[PDB]
């Protein structure tokens, strides 16, 4: 009874866990690029300053 | 992938602090050109009076 019920719960957090893992996969490259995009404002911007 | 998310929880972190300290991110490197833009009379014309 305990197992069939806690094999269940793993499931679900193994679940969870893939959504997570999935999620913050994208951001990190995400803010990645776009800090890489202020910077390139700043790479172009070299004229100013 | 659970120890992962953290280590891509701190790598994202970095990225978005980073990019929330320069205004959060860029305005360290503009605000100022407001400077670039008045010192053109600040300078200029303080000496284009004399001039």
């Amino acid at each position: 009874a305990l197992y069939q019920l806690i094999t269940e719960k793993l499931d679900y957090s193994l679940k969870v866990l893939q959504e997570k893992f999935h999620e913050n996969n994208s951001m990190c490259d995400e803010l990645k690029r776009k800090e890489n995009n202020f910077k390139n404002r700043l790479k172009q911007l070299t004229k100013d300053y | 992938y659970h120890a992962h998310n953290k280590n891509r929880k701190q790598e994202i972190d970095r990225y978005l602090r980073t990019i929330s300290s320069k205004k959060a991110k860029i305005d360290l490197m503009k605000l100022k050109i407001l400077q670039h833009c008045k010192e053109f009379n600040a300078r200029n014309s303080a000496l284009k009076k004399e001039k």
